[PDB]
């Protein structure tokens, strides 16, 4: 009994992570092509090292992804919370515009917002990234925090309002800890998705914020050098350790 | 006059609860509601806390209108009956939650907590989550936390039910002397009427939001006004009586279970009224009749015992066919025939002992 | 009240900022005449939405939507006993699974794409793994085949279905459950009566949020699957960028919203 | 000041462009895009943003001129521009050189596996229609390089601007179907390497690449004809800074830069001053580089106006059979 | 012997909560559990039930080991005291939920339920969700749900604490039927003492975890064993006691409170001994003494006087500074004598009334 569980959960990790392993052993193939083994080099990382103009779009990303998902995540909570609770004239139209969102064929969104940036001045770049980045990533924190919401006890609220407590902290001590993980899922799903954008960004970015994703998939022409591969295993290291660590020191 | 309830009215999806209601409640004052298990009680003391507004009506305190400001703008704390507690902290940040959040110094919040949670006897559970703990453990945790403050008017729902007797008696005597130090007003609501008639000063009876009898614990007692307030308070027995003649001012006579006898009127009364005599239990005497002859006293057959601990209730039958619900104390090492069963008996009341309602 | 009205003025105008203005532009050009050399010009036409009755758009939608419920389906039948199974482990150990579940999805969906063609594929390293040690004689083609678009889709949605069912199971009341059990129930009558109609806010975020986005995805299943069977995706992409007509391609897009919306009822 | 170049990501070496900024004061800001549609579109939409130098197709390169996209080169300044075969310099989509300058080409044609199909046994476009090869042909995902092949196969010019012309070519395509096994969305020697499909169109390039990985994928020249492509090097006509980029132009055009850019990716270079100094084995591979008549006397993708949408209709028709 | 608990021992989080427990429960028998709030009794009725495995020891139900046979397997039935109520259901399906669980044919699934809850007097609250109820309509409807089942061991967890009195009397009475007439074993935990003197069979007294004392309702309230029991069970007065010498057996000369009396002592003593006597407070008369000379009593003043109902607590202080109790009916009211205030009396007991202890 014990056993088909554990053969289930390791079976789709087994899924999600053997071509992870297969890319770190690729990483120091010879071979442009990996789909076989001829020799060990550290080529590729000495490459990797040197290029100085794929650092910054991995850095640019980070700095993307960190502030994008910070943001929506806030902003998402705070909307949640004013859907279940609060009483205000229309949320029909509040709620039809994420649905909007979510479902612009994504070619379409990468031209209305850059016509609109053009019309109001916002200069391309930065700011521009971000503001696309925060209106998408909205839609699936809304989601999940309405869906962890829904089933909450009132009797709590009552009891706080009760001893006297403003909006502020009633929201914050009573709410957000007992509602966290879902503000943690919606922190991770809009990290990961602002790291697999080539449409909008594109188009929303100016000459000199280049991002990650677009070099990979302009990379097709020539192939893909194991060089992001080198790229990849870093990254993951890095994730790793990150996590270990703030395990290990707190909680 | 602290607080004033005049026309309040509410309505729950259509049906009504509180009709008409007009009350009033002073300083220094212990104000005990009963009812017959569903009328309104908890609907009352959320309307004077913060919680859901009313319809019609006024509330007014402090010679203030309060009826549209909302909680947290009202100097009143309430004990709930479902133990309203915050499951994601310890003992201790849940009864420190009311002083932090009025911006309390942070040197005397632990010693407070402290003083609280010794007088709940609760002073070694000050680091253990609510999942962790008992009913009356979680109970006299919300009366801690609702106590620390110093309210003007403290709203308590059941808050002594899931104790043992040893410690209610310790908790009445901890909340009488709060009141009696310190000033104050106390609004509470329990089902144990001998709790109740010991500890406070005015009792207020209730049936589907209409105020039934409003006195002081002996009235409640010694003169019902209602029929319903006489049976329901504790155990009665209600006999049916015919008047004939008036005797005198305060005498009259009247023909009650068929026997003619000298009963106390203090009103208007006519020969050809049905009244009702109201006894109690222990007003009652038996005495054994082993002659045939029967003389000054009603004839029956007592049926069986109880023994509910310091009293020995008795029923015995009439030849109407009506209880009587005979009772006294149980001395058992008495050898002199505390108990016989299946035996002609008779029983008597003492004149001017009953009470007398038309 | 002024935190609440400050929360919902913000609320409103990122809202009508961001969202209201693009998508009026959208619908005025909608109703207008291709123009080259400026894309759009002043001209009032209808003909924009009566090309649309060409079975051609119909068949498509219809092959779009069997992919994504299919989708749907199977990351919820593979995923549901995933999180019910890692909401028994102790208390200590569930967030670090959580993380591991997604610290692969922290890499460039390419690459990870590259990775499984790498492992699937004819010379492969399963095939070469599974001759070597004796069955399978002849290599197992897999790719290339309705099934490696199903295969794609899930390796890339899979946890925008475990984390709102997680949320949702972690929450469940422990006395209720401790209830059914003693008045004589069994774990399959608990299933049905009691689990699923306190868990379906859950399921109904999850399988919004694995559908709706699966529509978008039209590149993962070209490189999985061939190019053989057309999808909504690359005929707005087509419209846009190689015919250059942007009011036809605004007036798909309408029209598939508006479908979408309205088949949720 | 500065130069700003829009490219492919990988096209230019890093390192290269290093000695560019020492050798001069210019440092380049680098910009890369996906594909030439998102190019054109993001090029005639946001005018505000001016770019240097942007390397365009045979296709783009055409419909660029005539309409103010794109600027004169003034050639005088150029030193090096004798290093160029002359083979290349003049064709029918840029009259005199006078708006592009030639970079990189190549050609399409039929790769062929000889561990699985005998090289000898296909010789022409019609061998692909053949009932045997059911099930087993890669072609190009892109509307006029299919369109191309089918009318090679009938005899017309690839630029035909003729809607009957069309037709025929959408009737035979119609037949090749139950043959196709996949439309290649990636790199074309990909699908090769892992064994999915032994024989179909590829880039002479991506094969000479995937033999230099240990995979036998050799390229024969079908007897219709070669389809042709290049890219060129040109100016955008909203820069700040031309000096720099027509300098720019001229470091490209040197032998040994050619070289090394013709050794890092293995696709064809335009230089004759340059495929000399290359292996005597990779100049001398008669499918890198073909022999003069083949070239000279060869089809480029040039424009045809308003029959483009033609094209793309009836691709998206096609596969919606 | 219905079930049979031998050696059970459980510990929380490595502290002993029940160290060691020997059980019998018969067939036909009302068996109920008292203790000091936090004793145990909770866990007890866990581990009888499915949930909350033993780490070890060993039960039997008849004779068979269910020790690790799981819940949904045996056939006793449990009321909470949290109100385990489902809330997307109705009160209809909640009652029906057990009926419909062990596949009963569906002719009969309406009759039941109507019984049900006629019952518990919730005919027309049959289509109400339980969070439009009260507290005692809530715990009503979580009675209903275990009884119609009938089964053959049922636990109630405080299932009597939100009435009120008058509707109480009624449950027990309902309760009392249903164990006459169809043979359930009942053990039954609350706290309201005179409720569990008058309706059970059976009483164990616990004290961290340990089975004090179990006897027939008599002899937990006549004749105490330990000195927890006795100042446990009610209001009760200990006096210190050395016997002087002892006379004819079952008679012993002792000094109490310094006066010399007799106390009826039925095992060996030798002198010197220091001796407990407990009097319970109905036990003792006061007598009034305006003359001076005292002689045969104790003397002491009254100090207040409490109106509890139908009684009139006294506490009276001696000379010594001890502080006794005393108890007497109060609706001896409209008397001529029988009020007083501070003044000089004294006590004096009946003779072999007393309970005596080591
Ligand atoms: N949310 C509600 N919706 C509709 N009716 C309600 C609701 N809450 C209570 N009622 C009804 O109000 C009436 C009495 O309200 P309430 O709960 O305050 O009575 P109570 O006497 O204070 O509680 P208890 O019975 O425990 O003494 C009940 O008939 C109850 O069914
Ligand atoms: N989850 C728990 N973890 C650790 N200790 C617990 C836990 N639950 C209860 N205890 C301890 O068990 C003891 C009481 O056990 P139990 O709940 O069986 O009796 P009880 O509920 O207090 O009886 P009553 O309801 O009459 O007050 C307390 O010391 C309490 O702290
Ligand atoms: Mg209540
Ligand atoms: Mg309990």
């Amino acid at each position: 009994g014990r056993l088909l569980r554990g053969g289930f959960m390791t079976a789709i990790y087994a899924y999600l992570y053997i071509p992870i392993i297969i890319l770190i052993v690729n990483s120091f193939n010879s071979s442009r092509f990996g789909i076989n083994w001829q020799g060990f080099t550290t080529k590729w990382y000495s490459l990797l090292m040197n290029n100085d103009s794929l650092l910054q779009a991995a850095q640019h990303s980070l700095t993307m992804a960190v502030f994008s998902a910070t943001f929506a995540t806030l902003i998402g909570s705070l909307t949640a919370v004013a859907l279940y609770r609060y009483r205000f004239r229309g949320k029909p139209f509040v709620s039809g515009m994420l649905f909007v969102v979510m479902m612009s064929p994504d070619i379409v969104m990468a031209i209305s917002l850059l016509v609109l940036f053009m019309l109001l001045g916002i200069q391309l770049g930065f700011w521009s990234l971000l503001f696309s980045h925060i209106t998408f990533c909205l839609p699936f924190v809304v989601v999940t925090v309405y869906s962890r919401l829904k089933g909450f006890d009132v009797r709590m609220l009552e009891a706080a309002k009760d001893l006297g407590a403003s909006e502020f902290t009633i929201l914050r001590k009573i709410i957000l800890p007992l509602a966290m993980p879902a503000v943690a899922a919606g922190w991770v799903l809009s990290f990961t998705l602002s790291m697999d954008d080539v449409v909008v960004s594109s188009f929303v970015t100016g000459p000199s914020y280049e991002i990650l994703p677009l070099k990979i998939y302009s990379m097709v022409k020539v192939g893909v050098s194991p060089e992001v591969n080198a790229l990849a295993t870093i990254l993951l290291v890095l994730s790793l350790v990150m996590v270990i660590a703030s395990q290990l020191i707190a909680r | 006059p602290l607080v004033q309830l005049a026309g309040i009215r509410k309505c729950f999806d259509g049906k009504e609860v509180i009709p008409q209601l007009d009350l009033t409640i002073n300083n220094g004052e212990f104000l005990t509601l009963l009812g017959p298990s569903g009328c309104g009680k908890t609907t009352v003391l959320r309307l004077i806390a913060g919680l859901e507004t009313v319809d019609s009506g006024r509330i007014m305190l402090d010679n203030e209108d309060i009826t549209h400001v909302p909680a947290e703008n009202r100097y009143v704390n309430t004990v709930f009956q479902s133990y309203a507690l915050f499951p994601h902290m310890t003992v201790f940040e849940n009864v420190a939650f009311g002083l932090r959040m009025q911006k309390t110094p942070a040197a005397e919040i632990t010693p407070r907590v402290m003083e609280a949670l010794r007088m709940v006897q609760l002073e070694t559970f000050a680091q253990r989550k609510p999942h962790q703990l008992s009913g009356g453990q979680q109970q006299r945790v919300a009366i801690a936390r609702a106590v620390v403050n110093k309210p003007r008017l403290l709203l308590l729902d059941q808050s002594l039910s899931a104790l043992d007797y040893k410690l209610r008696k310790q908790m009445q005597n901890e909340l009488k002397a709060l009141q009696r130090k310190l000033g104050i007003t106390f609004v509470f609501v329990t089902h144990d009427q001998e709790e109740a008639l010991t500890m406070s000063d005015r009792i207020v009876v209730m049936r589907d939001g209409r105020i039934e009898q409003d006195g002081t614990p002996r009235e409640i007692y010694e003169e019902p006004k209602n029929l319903f307030v006489a049976g329901f308070i504790g155990e009665i027995n209600m006999f049916n009586a015919t008047v004939i003649e008036r005797l005198d001012e305060q005498r009259v006579r009247a023909n009650v279970e068929g026997r003619e006898c000298n009963i106390y009127v203090n009103f208007a009364v006519e020969p050809g009224q049905k009244l009702h005599v109201l006894l109690r239990p222990e007003d009652l005497r038996v005495e054994e009749i082993n002659d045939d002859n029967h003389a000054e006293g009603l004839i029956g057959y007592v049926r069986e015992r109880n023994y509910k601990g310091m009293t020995l209730e008795s029923v015995v039958e009439l030849e109407n066919g009506k209880m009587v619900m005979v009772s006294e104390f149980f001395n058992e090492d008495d050898p002199d025939f505390d108990h016989s069963l299946d035996q002609k008996m008779a029983i008597n009341w003492v004149e001017s002992w009953e009470v007398v309602l038309a | 009240t002024s935190f609440q009205n400050v929360v919902i003025v913000t609320i409103v105008g990122w809202l009508v900022l961001f969202v209201f203005l693009p998508n009026l532009m959208i619908i005025g050009t909608s109703f207008l005449t291709r123009d080259d050399a400026s894309f759009v010009k002043m001209v009032f036409t209808l003909d924009n939405y009566t090309r649309l009755l060409d079975p051609l758009y119909f068949e498509v939608l219809l092959h779009s939507l069997n992919m994504a419920l299919i989708a749907t389906l199977a990351c919820l039948v593979l995923g549901y006993p995933f999180a019910w199974f890692l909401a028994k482990l102790p208390h200590k150990v569930r967030p670090l699974l959580l993380f591991l579940l997604i610290v692969p999805f922290w890499t460039n969906s390419l690459i990870r794409i590259y990775g499984l063609k790498i492992f699937l594929s004819t010379k492969g390293y399963l095939n070469e793994f599974l001759l070597w040690l004796g069955v399978i004689d002849t290599p197992i083609r897999i790719m290339f085949t309705p099934s490696a678009v199903i295969i794609g889709l899930v390796y890339i949605l899979l946890p925008f279905m475990v984390m709102p069912l997680y949320s949702s199971i972690e929450k469940l009341d422990k006395p209720l459950l401790e209830a059914a059990r003693d008045l004589g129930a069994s774990k399959l009558q608990t299933f049905i009566r009691i689990i699923i109609p306190l868990t379906m806010p859950g399921i109904i975020a999850g399988c919004l949020l694995v559908m709706l986005p699966a529509m978008g995805l039209f590149y993962v299943s070209d490189l999985m699957g061939g190019a053989k069977n057309l999808l909504i995706g690359n005929v707005i992409k087509v419209q846009f960028l190689n015919i250059r007509d942007w009011p036809f391609g605004a007036a798909t897009s309408i029209t598939l919203t508006i479908v979408m919306g309205l088949m949720l009822l | 000041n500065t130069l700003y170049f829009y490219n492919w990501t990988e096209y230019v070496p890093p390192g290269l462009l290093e000695q560019f900024t020492k050798e001069t004061g210019i440092k380049v800001i680098y910009s890369t895009y996906e594909s030439n549609e998102t190019m054109y579109a993001k090029l005639k939409t946001y005018k505000d943003g001016a770019y240097d130098l942007v390397v365009p197709s045979t296709y783009y390169v055409d419909k660029m001129r005539k309409e103010g996209m794109i600027q004169k080169i003034d050639k005088s300044k150029l030193t090096n521009f004798s290093n160029l075969d002359p083979d290349m310099l003049n064709k029918p989509f840029d009259p005199n050189n006078d708006y592009s300058i030639p970079y990189i080409w190549g050609a399409t044609a039929i790769g062929v596996n000889g561990d699985a199909v005998d090289p000898k046994s296909v010789t022409s476009w019609a061998d692909l229609w053949k009932p045997e090869y059911k099930g087993s042909l890669l072609l190009t995902d892109d509307a006029r390089e299919v369109f191309q092949m089918a009318l090679r196969k009938l005899g017309y010019s690839g630029n035909t601007t003729d809607p009957k012309e069309i037709e025929a070519a959408y009737n035979e395509l119609k037949k090749l179907m139950p043959n196709v096994a996949a439309f290649n969305s990636d790199n074309p020697a990909n699908p090769y390497m892992e064994g999915e499909v032994n024989l179909g169109m590829i880039w002479n390039g991506s094969a000479f690449v995937a033999r230099q990985a240990g995979t036998p994928i050799d390229v024969v020249w079908p007897k219709e004809g070669g389809i042709f492509w290049m890219d060129s090097l040109a100016i955008p006509a909203n820069a700040k800074n031309k000096e720099g980029a027509l300098k720019l132009i001229n470091f490209l055009l040197r032998p040994d830069v050619a070289k090394q850019v013709a050794e890092t990716i293995g696709y064809p270079t335009p230089n004759l001053a340059a495929r000399k100094l290359l292996s005597p084995e990779v100049a001398n591979d008669k499918t890198l580089y073909p022999d003069a008549e083949t070239i000279k006397n060869g089809e480029w993708q040039n424009d045809v106006g308003a029959a483009s949408s033609i094209y793309e209709e009836y691709y998206q028709k096609l596969k919606a059979g």
